[PDB]
């Protein structure tokens, strides 16, 4: 019974996130969006954050440890358990984390400050999220389809 | 619309972009919306110039809230491309934030410029 | 630069709190 | 108050209306500004040169 | 170390294993099974599993039944390829190439991968037929089966054209289309090998849309990069580079444009011709050669893509008129003007329509007059092209020595046209300064 | 009068790199994409 | 001063920028055959007139001032046809105006090219200025941001197919641009093309020869052949 | 739209995941006295609770 | 049923197979302080408790794991460190313990015995001669 209630709570969290912030829900999804809203406190409190802040929300202990001891800061925070940074591998993971955090900052500012005529469909209420997700998936597949370095193909002699 | 401290007079717009170019050569300038937000939140920012040609205008509307909380003057120029190549960027810059220091002719220009922005408000 | 920025944020918060406390401790009125 | 000039040294010396919503003002800093009364905006800043008859460059 | 070089060439050219560790490694190379299991497998276990795979493949498609008798036979359990003579080895190579062309369409399926695993583990196709196997796995260069084939391939057995794959064999990642396309623009041998593989399949009618789209995309991007390389600015070098590009391309496009039975490869060759005519600044006789072969080549299935590519080819020509047979088969086109309006919504058909009207007027046949009338009242030409076309029509009327009756009927209809075309036609009458009423009453009396 | 169409190769590489060779749109649709890329209509 | 002037293509008139900046520049227009003042065209700016160019039919002239305001001023009606703004120019430096088959009431020149002090040169199709009403905010056909320093020279081909624009303040900063495609030619100038610090350029009358003269004082000539 | 339900629901979701994990481990140790090999067969605790049911 | 394999082809051991996979030492500076303390634990209990003289050239072993005593169920009133004494490292526990003044006293006696006649003594002799 606890599992059934937790499943319907996850469905409710998804529906309420698509109600509140359709752009960010179209970008990363309802659970990671709810984690970001939770850490920042509110939607208009998340919207006042730069993209570099939204990149490393949640990784703050490692961040301030590294900043105070002149180590190297963490590359991402809560954003790591989104969908779109999990397809990459290698340094393209950190590059996609940067780009995704910037698009999340734009989408949260749009979902927290833009007005709508109240007869506005959800497909046009999540327009910035749709456009940013399509562009960001194109940039991800370019970063993954970057070819490897050419080499000299040697014969059996060494010639 | 939502850009109510608009700089519409072209003499004032030319003065704002000339001071932006001088601060850019002094490396006293923070370019971009995220870097502008960081400078305004940290409180090092003396004046902040947003652009009104932003196609979703709501992606720079959070900076008026932080400037109302931190009491720094913000103003809207017409063209983001003009702001961009005023900073010397070769991109479209939608928000810029120019900072202050101990003693400069540039700091005197900053004080006079925020007096003119307070005349707009 | 990152270390100096964090130390400057901490020191600016300390200055704001100390200046508030100093004003609270200690042709004006017509 | 509709608007004010950026420069504090601009003094308004004459005013005449072109139509119901367009006000033409002369200034001391060699300009003839053309404001629009409803929104308070500025259509165009006509200008005039120096005076080359004597000193005092501002017409 | 000239002796070590001669012995290295001998050891690379050798084919059969001669010590026990070499036999165990060459038997260990497999697609499906891990090497620790694939060492200890006799040829009855492999034949049982892979014949279940071939039974599934032969129930899917009908045409695997000769390979049921020759390649997947219970006697073909036992045949060693290195003990037969050169003609037996060559006939076995022909049978293997035919099976690989046949199985290339279903290669994402585990039955077909089991059949290829039988060929690899019995006949050693990864060593003796590396060209055809690597070419038939090249359209699937984004899949783990291609990663495994790349893992089991010998290094020195790959042909010279596919030696871009060496970093992707050293680090087991699938190669990208950028790498394949860049090696296609740099080497003519790789582009010739891909085009030769797909044309040798399409002559045997074993095409599939994945292979056709693969070849069309890579030859399009390769001709794009090849033109961007061949461009030089010097006149004689750009002449020689256009000639070298045509000598490297011409057989492939000259076959794939008139391959009537395969409309997919015909449309892909039309795509390559459109890129070659737009981007590469070619000559007028080369473009009339392309147009004449397209005109000889189309079907009903590729008629509207053929007309799009024909609009681009005729648009990028410096001459004004079309060379005969083009206009003859466009007479044979069913719905010319309505199709050209549907194209001119996106593609600027003006020079094609102008050359068509001029080439019809240059015929003394009188079965082209509905097409001439429709093309003139179409609103497709410009005002100057309409004026010079009507001037050429009245000059042909003056040149004729019935015929003049239909000519005068067409001329009075064109003079009594309704809109801006009729305005320009009467203006053309006023600037040729010849009266309407002379030929009017001459044809009416 | 017309000239040779200038097209950056990254656009054509995007046209063909949008999908693998299998599970790509049919060659009529890809031909219309390439032709509308190389169409000189303002 | 009489330093900056332009003779009309018909040869009848000649315009001289009057050295009086004061937030807006004027230019006095002189009949060539009698050398007498016949008109005066005044535009509003911040430092005056960056450059100007006569129209191709010879009547009006387009005056690009500093701080981005560009003004079409006719000779027949002898007042301003219109004012538009360059896109995002913080200050104009040079302008050129060429081609054929443009708008009939704006001189019949097709292209206008305006180079600013940042390094960016915008090229506008002059059939896009007509909305006689001029659009107050036209968009460029192409924005060239290849040169990094302020655009010092700009010159159209007399048949309107080439556009050469160059900056003086960098060694070998000259680019050559096809029209109407608005594509920078990549094969010239190369790393070893001896341009120098380019101070003046000039296309031939048949547009067969480009002449480039640098700050050292050396003219060099290039046949154009297509 | 108000986000206090968002922060409360996600804190509730984290606490529910923790308590559900500890109660599932408890029913594993609580039924492993009667059938211990079932915990090795089924590693998923929801299906373990369903089999106990 | 039977799938295409994933080809996965591209020194000292990481975990000991015979000792139930003790991980190799992540030689952090805190673990290095702890290991120096363990080789100097004779000095820490100042003569009240002597230890087995194990003196290898390298005090850092290859395989270590920093753990914590949990609980003896028979003794829980005095055999249990309180909340203000459960510290992070071992050196923090040694410093939070007593006799740090005893270490400082022994250090200052050693410092006097080592500054006994070295160079301040000779500077004082030279000054007394020059006066």
């Amino acid at each position: 019974e606890r599992s059934e209630y937790r499943r319907q709570l996850a469905e409710y969290l998804q529906n309420r996130m698509k109600a509140i912030s359709p752009n960010m829900t179209e970008l990363i999804g309802a659970l990671v969006g709810a984690r970001l809203i939770a850490h920042s406190g509110s939607l208009v409190n998340l919207a006042k954050n730069p993209g570099s802040t939204i990149q490393i929300l949640g990784a703050e202990k490692a961040l301030f440890r590294a900043l105070k001891t002149k180590h190297a800061t963490p590359k991402y925070g809560i954003i790591y358990h989104a969908s779109l940074v999990g397809q990459a591998s290698g340094p393209n993971k950190g590059k996609i984390a940067r780009q995704l955090a910037a698009k999340i900052a734009l989408s949260v500012r749009t979902d927290a400050f833009e007005d709508f005529p109240e007869n506005a469909d959800d497909e046009t209420r999540a327009a910035v999220g749709i456009q940013a997700r399509a562009k960001l998936e194109n940039n991800l597949r370019l970063l993954e389809g970057k070819p490897l370095n050419k080499g000299v193909a040697l014969g059996p002699n060494g010639i | 619309s939502a850009a109510w401290p608009k700089a519409e007079d072209p003499a004032l717009v030319q003065e704002l972009l000339d001071c932006v170019q001088q601060a850019s050569h002094y490396r006293q300038l923070k370019k971009g919306a995220n870097e502008t937000t960081k400078s305004v939140n940290r409180g090092t920012s003396e004046l902040v110039i947003l652009a009104a040609d932003t196609q979703p205008l709501s992606i720079v509307l959070h900076i008026p809230l932080i400037c109302e909380e931190k009491n720094v003057p913000y103003v809207y120029v017409p063209s983001k491309v003009a702001l961009g190549r005023a900073c010397g960027v070769s991109r479209a810059v939608i928000a810029v934030s120019l900072t202050s220091n101990e003693a400069s002719d540039l700091n005197s220009k900053i004080r006079a410029l925020r007096d003119k922005v307070e005349r707009l408000a | 630069l990152g270390y100096v920025r964090t130390m400057r944020n901490i020191a600016a918060k300390e200055l704001k709190e100390l200046e508030e406390r100093y004003v609270l401790a200690g042709p004006k009125k017509i | 108050t509709l608007t004010r000039t950026p420069s504090k040294k601009t003094k308004f010396v004459s005013i005449a209306f072109q139509s119901h919503n367009i006000v033409i003002v002369g200034c001391s800093n060699s300009t003839i500004c053309a404001y629009d009364v409803r929104t308070g905006t500025m259509l165009r800043q006509m200008t005039l040169g120096t005076d080359l008859t004597g000193g005092s460059k501002n017409i | 170390s000239s002796l070590a070089q001669q012995l290295a060439q001998i050891a690379a050219n050798s084919r059969s294993s001669f010590n026990v560790k070499a036999l165990k490694a060459s038997h260990s190379k497999s697609l499906i099974w891990e090497p620790r299991v694939a060492v200890s497998q006799t040829f009855a276990e492999i034949y049982s599993q892979c014949y279940e795979g071939f039974k599934e493949l032969c129930h899917l498609d009908s045409r695997f039944v000769p390979f049921d008798a020759t390649l997947f036979s219970a006697q073909s359990q036992e045949v060693d390829r290195t003990q037969m003579t050169a003609e037996e080895n060559a006939a076995l190579d022909k049978r293997v190439d035919s099976f690989l062309h046949l199985v290339g369409s279903r290669l994402r399926l585990m039955p077909a991968i089991k059949a290829v695993e039988w060929l690899i583990r019995r006949f050693r196709i990864h060593e003796f037929n590396t060209g055809t196997l690597l070419a038939t796995f090249l359209p699937y260069h984004t899949i783990p089966a291609f990663v495994t084939l790349l893992s089991i391939l010998p290094v020195q057995r790959i042909p010279i054209e596919y030696r871009f794959l060496d970093p992707y064999i050293k680090s087991l990642t699938p190669p990208p289309r950028a790498a394949i396309v860049q090696q296609a623009t740099n080497r003519p041998d790789l582009l010739s090998a891909i085009s030769r593989y797909t044309l040798d399949s399409c002559r045997a009618k074993q095409e599939y849309p994945g292979l056709i789209s693969f070849w069309g995309g890579i030859m399009a991007e390769a001709v794009n990069g090849m033109i961007d390389k061949m461009r030089s600015g010097r006149r004689a070098i750009q002449l020689e580079n256009d000639h070298l590009l045509l000598q490297q391309i011409g057989p492939v496009l000259s076959e794939a444009m008139v391959m009537k039975d395969v409309p997919g490869i015909q449309i892909a060759s039309y795509m390559v011709v459109a890129i070659l005519a737009a981007k590469g600044s070619l000559n007028d006789n080369i473009l009339t050669a392309f147009m004449e072969q397209l005109v000889h080549g189309w079907t009903v299935d590729t008629l509207r893509p053929g007309l799009v590519c024909l609009t681009m080819l005729a648009q990028h020509r410096s001459a004004k008129q079309l060379s005969g047979r083009v206009a003859k088969a466009v007479i044979k086109v069913p719905d010319l003007v309505s199709s050209l309006r549907d194209i001119s919504k996106e593609h600027q058909v003006d020079k094609l329509a102008n050359g068509l009207v001029l080439a019809f007027v240059d015929r003394g046949d009188i079965r082209t007059l509905p097409v001439i009338n429709s093309l003139l009242l179409s609103e497709l030409l410009q005002e100057k092209q309409a004026k010079v076309a009507y001037k050429a029509l009245l000059l042909a009327a003056h040149k004729i020595d019935n015929i003049r009756k239909q000519v005068g009927s067409a001329l009075v209809r064109l003079s009594q046209a309704e809109g801006d075309v009729g305005d320009a036609i009467r203006t053309a009458i006023q600037e040729v300064d010849f009266n309407i009423e002379e030929l009017e009453l001459k044809l009416g009396a | 009068d017309t000239h040779a169409v200038v097209v950056a190769p990254q656009r054509l590489a995007e046209i063909f790199n949008a999908a693998p060779a299998f599970a790509m749109p049919p060659i009529e649709d890809v031909f219309y994409q390439v032709a509308s890329l190389f169409s000189t209509k303002p | 001063t009489m330093e900056r002037f332009r003779v009309s293509p018909c040869g009848r008139y000649m315009a001289l920028v009057a050295s009086d900046k004061k937030g807006g520049g004027m230019l006095n227009i002189i009949n060539v055959g009698t050398m007498q003042w016949i008109a005066q065209a005044r535009i509003d700016g911040r430092h005056g007139v960056a450059d100007f160019a006569w129209w191709s039919d010879g009547n009006g002239l387009t005056i690009a001032g500093r701080d981005g305001q560009v003004t079409e001023w006719s000779m027949i009606t002898r007042r301003t046809v219109g004012i538009w703004r360059d896109e995002g120019s913080i200050g104009g430096t040079v302008m050129a105006l060429g081609g054929r088959n443009g708008p009939a009431e704006l001189g019949g020149d097709r292209w206008v090219a305006i180079g600013s002090n940042s390094g960016i040169l915008n090229v506008y199709d002059r059939n896009d200025l007509i909305e006689i009403r001029i659009k107050k905010y036209p968009t460029p056909t192409r924005v060239f941001e290849q040169l990094t320093t302020s655009i010092s020279v700009v010159a159209f081909s007399p048949d309107g197919q080439l556009l050469a624009f160059g900056s003086q303040h960098k060694k070998d900063a000259l680019r050559l641009v096809h029209l109407p495609s608005c594509t920078v030619y990549r094969n010239w100038p190369t790393e070893q093309t001896p341009l120098g610090r380019v101070t003046a350029i000039a296309f031939s009358s048949k547009s067969d020869v480009l002449a480039v003269g640098n700050d050292v004082g050396r003219v060099r000539l290039w046949e154009i052949r297509g | 739209k108000v986000d206090v339900m968002i922060v409360h629901a996600v804190a509730l979701l984290d606490e529910l995941d923790k308590e559900l994990n500890v109660m599932a481990m408890r029913v594993k140790e609580w039924y492993g006295w009667h059938f211990p090999e079932l915990g090795k067969i089924l590693p998923d605790n929801l299906s373990y609770a369903r089999v106990v049911l | 049923e039977l799938s295409v394999r994933v080809p996965q082809l591209p020194g000292p051991p990481d975990t000991l197979s015979d000792w139930y996979n003790i991980p190799r030492t992540n030689l952090t500076p805190e673990l290095k302080r702890d290991l120096q303390l363990l080789r100097m634990r004779d000095v820490v209990a100042m003569g009240k408790q002597f230890f087995k003289k194990d003196n290898r050239k390298d005090f850092v072993p290859e395989y270590c794991q920093v753990g914590t005593i949990i609980a003896g169920a028979t003794d829980g009133v005095s055999g249990r460190l309180t909340r203000k004494e459960r510290k992070r490292t071992i050196v923090e526990e040694v410093l939070s313990s007593d006799s740090v003044s005893k270490y400082k006293r022994k250090y200052h006696e050693i410092q006097e015995h080592k500054k006994s006649g070295r160079k301040g003594y000779y500077k004082k002799l030279m000054a007394a001669r020059k006066r």
